[PDB]
Parts: C-alpha cells; structure tokens; sequence
C-alpha cells in the first residue's frame, strides 16, 4: 500500500 | 528520435530547485515529490502501467536522489548541496557519524563528475537509464523497460559522440559511475533503515513510505 | 595495443576448471587462488605495487568469483555450475534459505550473459574492468587504475564494433551488467559475513582472510 | 596481515 507514491502518479499535473 | 535528449534535459531543468542527518532526510522527503514530477516528464515512462511505475521508483528512488544532489554538487569544495539550499561539508557529515558514506559521495560521484564536467543531459540520461531498471523485481513487461534503456543509452552515445567528439570513450565513462551509484545507494539505505529503527532521526511521511 | 584482448581472453583459457552454502564456500575458497593466478595474466597487473595489487583483489574478488562462475553457468538451466564440477539448482538454494540472491544472479546475469551470448573475450574484458577499479580506498596511484580501466573498455569497444558490427549497443549492454554484478557482489559478501558470524558453514582460510 | 594473498602475489609463476 505505496499510499503517496501512488496518488502523485495518478494526477495528471 | 524514440527517446530524444532534448525532452530528457527538459525534465532534469524543469525540476530544478542543527544534526546533517536531520537536514538530508528533510531534503529527501522534499526531493521524492520532485522525483515523480521527473518522472513523468520522461518520455514513455508514463505510458508504462501504474504498477511499473511504482516498481521502477521503489528500485530507482535512493539512486536518482542520489544522482542528483552529486552532479548538483559539482561547484562545491569537500561537501553536498542540498535542495533545501543548505550545503553540507564532510566535517559536518563525520560528526555526524555518516563519514565514509559521504566520501564515497565526494571521491565516486561529486569528483568525478566535475573532473569530466558532466553537463546536465548526461545526468539526465543516467537518470533515465536507472530508472528504466529491467531487472526490477514484479515488472510486467521487462523487455519493455528493457527497450527503453536501449533507446536512452543510444542517445547518450549519439550525444556524446556528437557533443564532446573529442572525447571517445565519454559514453563508457558516463556508464562506468553507474556501479558505484548502485553501491552508495545500497549503503545510504542501509544508513536510513538505521535512522528509522533507531528513532534518532525525524523521517517525514513519503520517506518513510519508501522504507517500508 | 597498450591492452590486448588476445591476452585477456588467454588469462580466462588459462585458468579453466549436502549443504549447498558449503560447496558454495568450498569452491568460492578454491577460486580465490586461482583468482591471484588470473590476475597476474591481465596485462599490466603484476607491475603495479603490491600493495595496490592487494587494494584491487580485496576490493574486486567477490565480483570476480561472481562473474566467473554466472559466465560458466550460461548452458546450465535454473542453475549454477560450480569451479568444484558441482551443478547448484535454484531449488537447492532455496532450500538452504539463499533462494532470494540465487535468483538474483540467474535473472541479472546468467540469463544476461545467454541472451546476448557474452563470449569469453567479453567476459575477460569486463572482470579486468572489475580489477582494475579505481574507486579502491588507499591505491597510491588511482589515475594508473584509471588509466589501466580506460585501455580496457576502449579495447573492448574495438572488440565488440569489430566482432558483432550488427550489435552497436553490445558495448553499452556489456558495461550496464556490471551494475547488478556490484549490487549482487555486496548481497553475497553480507550472506558470507553471516556464514562466518554464525558458525553455520566451514570457511576455508583464504575465504576468512578476504572476510577479515 | 592478508598473509594468504600477499604469498600468493609474490610468487613467481
Ligand atoms: O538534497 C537532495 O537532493 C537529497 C539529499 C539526500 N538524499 C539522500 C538519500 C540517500 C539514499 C536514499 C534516499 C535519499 C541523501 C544521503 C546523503 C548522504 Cl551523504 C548519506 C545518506 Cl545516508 C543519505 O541525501
Ligand atoms: O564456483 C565458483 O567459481 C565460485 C562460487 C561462488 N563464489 C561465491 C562468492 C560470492 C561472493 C563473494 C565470494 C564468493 C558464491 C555465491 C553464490 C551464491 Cl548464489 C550465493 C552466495 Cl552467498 C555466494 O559462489
């Protein structure tokens, strides 16, 4: 569950 | 070009910025968010499915940072500059206890890169080949990954051999700091999962996460 | 040529050959003295001082022994074969709880040297790459090592351009194997520090002088 | 005192 890294790959930014 | 060095100098310029052991572990925490926006500026790296993604920043992270911080590093007498802004010197990292790590910094990766003057589409490139790692563990395409290294090594070769002609065998150099950032960055994990264990250190929550 | 290939491939002819972890040990102990033999045939090598010549094997054995015995293993399936004649399986290493580096070094780099048929020239060059490291603490002339590495891998191009003109990225392939090499060399080198530590495992003297 | 490897080196052969 690599919570954080995760979340910043998904955004599309 | 595939994999053209132009958009790979763009990503390295694009991101560009009392215990020492404290300062570099909040610079680290700083620095992981900075490292996925790189990432993504990468050509074909966000292509790859999320789980790969994750794959090659878990196996590539400790490496890039560190690959990073030592080419920004160049200018610098007998010491580190951080991306808080804050340059360390090895009198502040021996007494701290963390002073043959940070030699190996200085003589392996700091020194060598001003003796050559890597220029930032080298650190780049480098960059780019030890994040496409084919032999990360869980990958569901390594050829891919695999593919992709190719396609940078030969740009780095082109680069090289176009931009310092003068200089043939740049291209081997350049690929010849490769193992000992793997060794400095297995030996500075070492050093964080000590930190962690110990509870001496503050390690902030993305850090952390990347040591788990 | 300051640094021929012909005599690098003649130094690899010239030395050519149940708890799994103590053959392992066994053979790893055999080879170290068929180690120094090889290093005495690599151009250059015997002549520069004995104390740097000590520095460069204490530094470069355990990637030595590594490649040599990855290289030996290439027509062997799921497997190792040993300098004793010995044939190690995955699930043999595995089964004395050392499965994890085990396949480490059949995904790094026996598949690796297969896939792209490493020939024994190859091999050569890169384990002289491996020696003549000048990142070794307390050489009294790095830029002689460095000198001694540059003359290799510039031989090595030559080789591979000449060789497999079909292949421009052999040489880069070549050179990118010698990171897993250093990451695996170091995993090896904890897991023998344990054997020691522990009791567990017969280590034959030369073994426990290069972990010492 | 790398007895072993210092032997080894010194040797002539
Ligand atoms: O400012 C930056 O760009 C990041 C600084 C940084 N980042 C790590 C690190 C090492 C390894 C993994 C992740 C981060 C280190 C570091 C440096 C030394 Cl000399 C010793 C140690 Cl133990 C760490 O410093
Ligand atoms: O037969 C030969 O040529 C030498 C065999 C050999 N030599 C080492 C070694 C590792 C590291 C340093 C020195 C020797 C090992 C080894 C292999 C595995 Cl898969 C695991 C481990 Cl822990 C060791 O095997």
């Amino acid at each position: 569950k690599h919570k954080i890294l995760h979340r910043l790959l998904q955004d599309s930014s | 070009m595939d994999m053209p060095v132009e958009r790979i100098l763009e990503a390295e310029l694009a991101v560009e910025p009392n215990d020492p052991v404290t300062n570099i572990c909040q610079a680290a925490d700083k620095q992981l968010f900075t490292l996925v926006e790189w990432a993504k500026r990468i050509p074909h790296f966000s292509e790859l499915p999320l789980d790969d993604q994750v794959i090659l920043l878990r196996a590539g992270w400790n490496e890039l940072l560190i690959a990073s911080f030592s080419h920004r590093s160049i200018a610098v007498k007998d010491g580190i500059l951080l991306a808080t802004g804050l340059h360390v010197h090895r009198n502040s990292a021996h007494s701290a206890g963390v002073g043959a790590i940070f030699d190996r910094v200085l003589t392996e990766l700091v020194s060598k890169m001003r003796d050559m003057q890597m220029d930032k589409t080298e650190l780049g490139c480098l960059r780019a080949i030890v994040l496409f790692n084919p032999d990360s563990k869980g990958l569901s395409n390594p050829a891919e990954v695999e593919a992709l290294r190719e396609k940078v090594y030969a740009s780095l070769e082109a680069y090289c051999k176009h931009k310092y002609p003068e200089q043939p065998g740049r291209f081997a150099k350049l690929l010849l700091r490769l193992p000992a950032l793997r060794s400095i960055g297995l030996k500075c994990l070492e050093h964080l999962f000590f930190f962690k264990l110990i509870g001496d250190t503050p390690i902030d929550t993305f850090l952390m996460e990347m040591l788990e």
